[PDB]
């Protein structure tokens, strides 16, 4: 909608509610995912205004994407399904692909996961995080593995209250990821990356460790 | 203490900075002019005596940190002197070739090999303010430092041999003008290559001697080697940007960075040569006018890798104008291709 | 076996205890850095504070729909 | 007795840890603290500027559619 001229411009449909959403940086590109069956990803260009780039038959299943962000780089599309056990899928959308690249499926315990965020500092890593739990990740794309870890919190780390927590973010400058809580507080982790004498071995992916807690309100 | 730029009083504090030291106003200013527009306050970092680094690694890490600084604004003044030279801005140089002279003598040391570099631009600049004696006396300590020298790259040796036959070529012996700038040449041709822009520059040196001894079809014939290498090199620019933007489009686009790769003080001395190439290629020679326009079109390309577009447009139209006359459609067909570039950048 | 077991002992928990006072150290960096802004900030800003309390006390001295709705 | 050192060592080391990490944790506490009061003392400046420009000055359109 552009207030100015008071007019509307549209993008059209899907065959569910749409779930989510994320922008290109450049505000070029838009990108957009429905709940429900049968849902599609789909993608368009601010500036045609009658764009179109879809990604079909994504997920069989899958309730549709509940949480997705796009590349800065604008290379990369990554993605989380809605369903029982939640899925994880990046999507090299530059080119007509219409199947995942690579893939990993999550347990429960980590609950509804709903929010997702890419590295303006990477191409290979992403963070998301539900109320209750928070996980990193990052892509070995020579390697094919798509690796992940999820590590608890608790009140032992700090002897303090930390509850619940909303949505997560990769640091301007350093090795760090940030996760706002409802608590009035931050917490932060580092990651840390296979060490050389690991190389020889399972070089067990980056592991990320709860550094610090502050409360700011 | 004392002016620091020339060993004179400190007649003045450089209000500036407090760092700098003056022998009044005339060096006062053109000081200002050479390194404080450039960089100015950077060297306070340097200046500042350091407090105490409490342990090792914090001295390690204070030294190591504030040594490749002064490495880093040591050869940005280099170049900056450089540039000075070949803008002629000798002045200029004098204070910033000065100034990295010291702080190689610092860093390094004044026994050096990296002091080379600076002493032979305190000779060129000298040469320019015609103190042939004194440049004589920074290519003596050179010499005896590269005879010494227990490492002398092919490159170096190369600058020893270049501004040793720009030093004679003050003097009055055009044999020794070329025996050293021919030593040059070689140095380069096997440090870099045939058709580099450096050793292009020792032909470029070695034609204007030829043209001086009015032997036309040698002269010419290392005007034509240069303006080759010139072209070659700048082609490879200009058809590589070119090729890529063509190449392949993903939905998602891309543009390319128009560059040139050059230095700019490379590109000053890339004018120079290209220019005085020009004229002296016809002026020996009319009867060529093919050349000029390979000359015009080399230029052209350079104006346009910088976006001197201005020139980049003027040299292009010229070229395409006696290419016409001149040369097959292939030139003109360039020329327009070039001038549709230019203006649509 | 015995010595094997005490020289991996010895060599281990040296380079670990001087690897932990280390980061100790590392985190001091940071601690000393915080604690030097943080009275720099306090001092200043408790100047600036009580100064303009004062000139805030000196210009204290020195100054001296409904019927359309119908 | 080689073996009740190494034993007794081991322990040692252990209660070592401990207090490496105990330390560790404290000056973390530290860091939480200096954080909060640089924040306090960063707001703290806000007010200052707003009065002194007193001195200087002492010298529906819903409902209309
Ligand atoms: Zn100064
Ligand atoms: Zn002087």
């Amino acid at each position: 909608y552009d207030v100015v001229r008071n007019t509307q411009y549209h993008l059209q449909g899907h065959p569910n509610i749409i779930s989510c959403l994320c922008v290109s940086e450049d505000r070029r590109w838009i990108a957009t995912a429905d709940e429900g069956p049968d849902c599609l990803i789909i993608i368009w260009d601010s500036f045609t205004g009658i764009p179109v780039h879809t990604i079909f038959d994504s997920c069989p299943e899958g309730n549709g994407m509940r949480s997705i962000a796009i590349t800065r780089d604008s290379k990369f599309l990554a993605t989380i399904s809605d369903s029982a056990t939640q899925k994880v899928c990046i999507w090299k959308w530059t080119l007509a692909v219409e199947t995942p690249a690579c893939t990993l499926e999550l347990p429960k315990e980590y609950g509804f996961q709903d929010n997702l965020v890419f590295n303006p500092a990477n191409n290979k890593e992403l963070v998301s995080n539900s109320k209750t739990q928070a996980i990193y990740y990052c892509w070995f794309e020579d390697k094919g593995i798509l690796a992940h870890s999820a590590p608890v919190l608790t009140e032992k780390t700090f002897n303090k209250l930390v509850g619940k927590f909303s949505q997560s973010v990769f640091h301007l400058k350093l090795p760090q990821v940030l996760s706002a809580t409802k608590e009035g507080k931050l917490v932060v982790w580092d990651i840390h990356y296979p060490s050389s004498t690991s190389s020889s071995a399972i070089s067990a992916f980056p592991f990320i460790k709860p550094r610090k807690l502050v409360h700011l309100q | 203490l004392s002016c620091e730029v020339c060993e004179a009083p400190a007649e003045r504090m450089c209000t500036a900075c407090t760092v700098t030291y003056y022998c009044g106003p005339v060096h006062q200013k053109a000081d200002w002019d050479s390194i404080h527009a450039k960089i100015c306050q950077l060297l306070i970092p340097l200046r500042t005596t350091m407090p105490f680094y409490n342990s090792e690694e914090e001295r390690q890490h204070g030294l190591q940190q504030l040594q490749r600084r002064q490495k880093h604004l040591i050869e940005f003044c280099y170049t900056v002197a450089q540039k000075y030279l070949f803008e002629g801005r000798h002045e200029d140089a004098v204070p910033a070739a000065l100034h990295s002279l010291r702080f190689r003598m610092n860093v390094h040391g004044l026994s050096s090999v990296e002091l080379v570099p600076a002493y032979l631009l305190l000779a060129e600049a000298s040469l320019g303010l015609g103190r042939i004696v004194q440049a004589e006396e920074y290519l003596s300590q050179a010499q005896w430092t590269v005879l010494k020298s227990t490492d002398c790259s092919n490159a170096t040796h190369s600058l020893l041999h270049r501004n040793l036959g720009l030093l004679y070529i003050a003097k009055k012996n055009l044999d020794e003008a070329r025996y050293h700038l021919a030593n040059d040449i070689y140095f380069a041709s096997c440090a870099y290559g045939t058709e580099d822009i450096r050793t292009s520059g020792g032909y470029f040196h070695l034609a204007n001697i030829f043209y001086g001894l009015k032997k036309m079809e040698l002269a010419d014939t290392l005007y034509t080697k240069v303006s080759e290498i010139w072209y070659t090199y700048l082609n490879s620019h200009y058809q590589a940007l070119l090729e890529a933007r063509s190449q392949q489009t993903d939905l998602l686009g891309k543009q390319f960075v128009n560059d040139t790769g050059l230095d700019e003080a490379q590109e000053a001395e890339a004018i120079r040569i290209l220019t005085s190439t020009l004229i002296i290629q016809e002026s020996t020679s009319t009867k060529a006018p093919q050349k000029s326009i390979l000359i015009l079109k080399t230029l052209s390309i350079l104006y346009y890798l910088m976006l001197e577009c201005s020139k980049a447009k003027e040299y292009a139209m010229k070229a395409l104008s006696l290419a016409e006359t001149y040369v097959s459609e292939e030139e003109q067909r360039f020329i327009q291709e070039l001038l549709s570039v230019i203006s649509a950048e | 076996h015995l010595e094997r077991n005490l020289a991996t002992l010895k060599k281990k928990v040296i380079k670990e205890g001087e690897l932990h006072r280390t980061d100790y150290v590392r985190i001091m960096q940071e601690n000393v850095s915080l604690i030097k802004e943080i009275n720099e900030l306090r001092r200043e800003l408790k100047l600036t504070r009580s100064q303009i309390y004062d000139l805030e006390s000196a210009l204290k001295v020195s100054k001296k729909q409904e019927e359309t709705g119908r």
